[PDB]
RNA sequence: UUCGGGUCUUGUAAUUGGAAUGAGUACAAUGUAAAUACCUUAACGAGGAACAACUGGAGGGCAAGUCUGGUGCCAGCAGCCG
RNA sequence: ACCCACUCGGCACCUUACGAGAAAUCAAAGUCUUUGGGUUCUGGGGGGAGUAUGGUCGCAAGGCUGAAACUUAAAGGAAUU
RNA sequence: AUCUCUCUCUAUGCUCUCUCUC
């Protein structure tokens, strides 16, 4: 059994930034990955995506930018408090403050940066840069 | 050395090692 | 006896060129180590290690040397070489001229402050040789250069304030090491980040607008 | 894909591998088999002091050469045979047989330095004069 | 012979000379920077510090 | 028995203690502003490295949070009344840096050697 | 040639000569007969004296001078120990025999 | 024109000085349950020989000598290489 | 039964590297510093050693399980002349 | 579709080691 469908997605997307390909085809989809794509496309790390959100579970086409380097997972979703989120952004973000790490808190699935402004942490649920 | 002899080497020396505490018992 | 075989090389020449940025730019094939003598002006010709090498052929031993040079002057761009000869001093000579050569630019980056002047690194950064796994993590003001002394002379050459280096595999092969932090080095300015985002369209190449002078006939 | 488990309730499981991995470290196991007490002459101690028995001069390992002079010491406290290496030129000429003397180890963690075989102690106090001392003039032993 | 004991027993022990008392903390500190960063004659060639009557 | 008479190292020695550069940097200073003891030099970079951690975590903590507002502020009036950093620079990143000369120069040391009084550092000392 | 000709026994070059001049007893130093010539640098060799004795190899002769079975061989005794005792200097037969005629040697062995 | 002044500032050697000091000593005063020691302080107190710094090292690792005499696979070093 | 066009499932190939490799090599040994798809199980220098002691399973032979003391600065992998 | 198809004893060997200046 495939396990994770978000890990799943977001290797997909990673495998496609990889080789330049500028479209992807997500397999099982839906609600949690489409909230994560609608944080990227906030911050416009992917172009536009579009689902054929069928009669069945969800398949998602991603017409990207290419500008995405890497997005990650991190499938244990360790429960994030307010303090070890800067631990948490020096391990998974390439630059000081480049990039997102996103979170599924109570008060939605957003990244770090919206997490700290409104101040609730929650559950790392990937990033993105 | 092949290791395959020196085992089997190893294998009588318990076989005896067996045979002599038979014979202490 | 600065007669240039190579186009570029002739414009550099000629006067019709003053900057090693275009260059580096429009990605171009130099051969000659001319060209960033005449460029760039002061650069620090560094010798780092000279390895005993040999190949036990018949008659004795065949006892070559490898000499490791890292060039460049004290802001961005840096140049990275290695060489076996015969001679040690030839060696390095060869060395220093294929460092010239190779010189590549860095993103020196930031931390957040900003405040002024390149700083240190721009992002998280890694590449591999051998087994030898160079990080690059961009250090806070005046946290200096923490890193194999090799590294840290290497970054000095550079021009990078502060750097965190973290190190995997056999180190001990201090070719190996320099090889992969100069991959490391390269990869800082080939990575898309927020500040590149914006595109700028493409300006023509010199060797193309300027390819009427770079000819003699 | 990573053979460790990697869950958020799957942690028992983890922990019982890393414990049970732990085990094949030398040192680890060394503390806490109890081995530094059980076995080994210098039982959990750092600067045993024993007698001498013997004064034999052992013959060192190959590249080398050269008849290396050592002590037979019965331990104060245990009571083991040991093999004991004298250090500096003719220090032999201060030790004797039946004399009270102090020994160390080798900066080995045990084991045995790059020369002498069996030998893993420096005869370091010969009847607490220290040999360094002797060696440089500076004090005079306790002998008759 | 191959006994213990040899070399200081054989070599004639020839004594310490007079000198003059060689300066202690930080007059010996000072004299050892004059001694490296302030002049040196060779300043052609090496960074090389303790020479030979060669 | 009293219990709270704690003492403290005061000092860092280096890593690596025979790293040639580093070390003849440290003879350089100690030269320049006359020291009896290399631990006095591993004594003011032990301080100045105390200091930037300090700033290290403040800057860890964001733009304008109250521990920044608070400590780093406290901090760079501190260092205003040894001297050692300018008026101007009164930021954090300028803390960071602050180099290791300074804290040599601003002491009694340097300082009766400054405006005259001896005409050697080590006549001052 | 030395022993068996060889590609590798011409980096070396011997010089004693048999013409050489024959060493003489010292203080804590003896005559032994070999008993039997034992592994590992050990040799088991009795003396003229009348002790038993462990004999052993030390260097210079370990590769450079062959010994075999009954030798008259110079030893120098342990002045520390005695069981354990080292070889110093292998007699030639001829020169055994010289020793012999002089009597220095106790007369009690054969060559 | 062949120097040179050393004009401007230093480095250097037993040379030769002209000024400081606490460390011991200490009238005493303070200190203190009483006295030590410290903080104060009148008297005595440095010309290299004194009022004396050792402790490790100098093939590499790792800063530092293809210096001088001795020993000669011995004596010994050496954490490992050696 | 053949032939072309496709797929689906399987054993495999050949070609490259644009990845991964310490390389030899690899369409997985790739998506592994940009390091968390899920899980089991093993290894921590070589030797002593799969030995000694227990335990068990066995008609036996043996198998499962499994040390330590001591011992050395290498053993080993791939490639190269 | 053109190969053609050859053959046996032979054991062992102990004596080091080496870099420069950039
Ligand atoms: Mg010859
Ligand atoms: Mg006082
Ligand atoms: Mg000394
Ligand atoms: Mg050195
Ligand atoms: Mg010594
Ligand atoms: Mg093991
Ligand atoms: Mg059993
Ligand atoms: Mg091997």
């Amino acid at each position: 059994t495939r396990t994770s469908v978000l890990a799943d997605a977001l290797n997909a997307i990673n495998n496609a930034e990889k080789t330049g390909k500028r479209q992807v085809l997500i397999r099982p989809s839906s609600k949690v990955i489409i909230k994560f794509l609608q944080v990227m496309q906030k911050h416009g790390y992917i172009g536009e995506f579009e689902y054929i959100d069928d009669h069945r579970s969800g398949k998602i086409v991603v017409q990207l930018n290419g500008r995405l380097n890497k997005c990650g997972v991190i499938s244990p979703r360790f429960n994030v408090k307010i303090a070890d989120v800067e631990k948490w952004t020096a391990n998974l973000l390439p630059a000081r403050q480049f990039g997102y790490v996103i979170l599924t808190t109570s008060a939605g699935i957003m990244d770090h940066e919206e997490a700290h402004r409104k101040h609730v942490s929650g559950k790392i649920l990937g990033f993105v840069y | 050395m092949r290791a395959k002899w020196r085992k089997k080497r190893t294998r009588r020396l318990k076989r005896k090692r067996r045979k002599v505490r038979a014979r202490s018992k | 006896g600065w007669v240039p075989v190579t186009k570029l090389g002739r414009l550099v020449k000629a006067g019709k060129i003053s900057s090693i940025e275009e260059i580096f730019l429009h990605s171009l094939p130099v051969k000659e180590f001319q060209i960033i003598d005449q460029l760039l002006p002061n650069l620090k010709d560094e010798v780092m290690n000279i390895k005993p090498v040999q190949k036990q052929t018949r008659a004795g031993q065949r006892t070559r040397f490898k000499a490791v040079v890292v060039v460049g002057d004290s802001n961005g761009h840096v140049g990275l070489g290695i060489k076996t000869a015969k001679e040690v001093a030839g060696a390095i000579r060869a060395g220093i001229i294929i460092a010239k050569l190779s010189v590549i630019p860095i993103r020196r980056g930031y931390w957040g402050t900003n405040l002024g002047q390149p700083h240190s690194l721009a992002t998280k950064t890694s590449g591999k040789c051998g087994s030898v796994s160079v990080r690059l993590i961009p250090a806070p003001r005046g946290s200096g250069i923490v890193a194999s002394p090799a590294v840290k002379k290497l970054m000095q050459l550079a021009g990078v304030e502060d750097v965190y280096t973290s190190s995997t595999g056999s180190t001990r092969t201090l070719e190996n090491t320099l090889k992969a932090a100069f991959v490391a080095i390269g990869n800082t300015y080939g990575f898309l980040t927020p500040n590149l985002w914006e595109v700028q369209a493409l300006t023509p190449s010199p060797m193309d607008v300027y390819a009427d002078y770079a000819t003699a006939s | 894909g990573k053979g460790k488990p990697r869950g958020l309730n799957s942690a028992r499981k983890l922990r019982v591998h890393r414990r049970n991995n732990r085990w094949a470290e030398t040192t680890y196991k060394k503390r806490l088999l109890g081995t530094a007490f059980k076995s080994s002459p210098f039982g959990g101690s750092s600067h045993a002091k024993g007698i001498v028995l013997e004064k034999i001069g052992i013959e060192s390992k190959q590249p080398n050469s050269a008849i290396r002079k050592c002590v037979r010491v019965q331990l104060i406290k245990n009571g083991k045979k040991v093999t004991a290496f004298v250090p500096n030129d003719g220090c032999l000429n201060f030790v004797d047989e039946n004399d009270e003397v102090l020994l160390a180890g080798f900066g080995r963690k045990g084991k045995a330095k790059g020369d002498i075989p069996g030998v893993r102690f420096k005869v370091v106090k010969v009847s607490g004069v220290s040999l360094l001392a002797l060696w440089k003039e500076k004090k005079e032993k306790p002998r008759s | 012979l191959a006994r213990a004991g040899k070399v200081k027993s054989q070599t004639p022990k020839v004594e310490k000379q007079e000198k003059p008392k060689q300066p202690k903390g930080r007059a010996y500190k000072r004299l050892l920077y004059t001694r490296r960063f302030v002049n040196v004659t060779l300043t052609n060639g090496k960074r090389k510090m303790n020479p030979s009557p060669s | 028995p009293r219990a709270p008479r704690t003492y403290s190292k005061t000092y860092s020695t280096p890593k690596r203690p025979y790293e040639s550069a580093r070390l003849d940097a440290e003879l350089k200073l100690a030269g320049e502003y006359g020291l009896k003891n290399k631990r006095e030099i591993y004594r003011i970079s032990f301080q100045l490295s105390k200091i930037r951690r300090a700033a290290r975590d403040l800057l860890t903590r964001d733009e304008k949070d109250p521990k920044r507002l608070f400590e780093g502020n406290a901090l760079i009036r501190r260092l205003v009344r040894i001297g050692v950093l300018s008026e101007d620079k009164k930021k954090l990143d300028y803390v960071l840096a602050l180099k290791v000369e300074d804290f040599l120069e601003r002491r009694l040391q340097t300082q009766v050697y400054k405006l005259g009084l001896a005409k050697s550092v080590h006549h001052a000392r | 040639n030395t022993k068996g000709g060889k590609k590798g026994r011409r980096g070396k070059n011997d010089s004693d000569g048999p013409k050489r001049e024959l060493i003489y007893k010292e203080e804590g130093q003896e005559y032994a007969q070999i008993t039997k010539m034992l592994g590992n640098g050990r040799v088991e060799a009795s003396c003229f004296d009348g002790n038993k004795r462990m004999a052993h190899i030390r260097g210079k002769l370990r590769k450079k001078v062959w010994m075999g079975q009954g030798d008259i061989i110079l030893v120098s005794l342990r002045d520390f120990q005695d069981d354990q005792c080292d070889v110093v200097h292998k007699y030639n037969l001829d020169e055994a025999r010289t020793l012999k005629n002089q009597g220095e040697l106790p007369e009690n062995a054969k060559i």
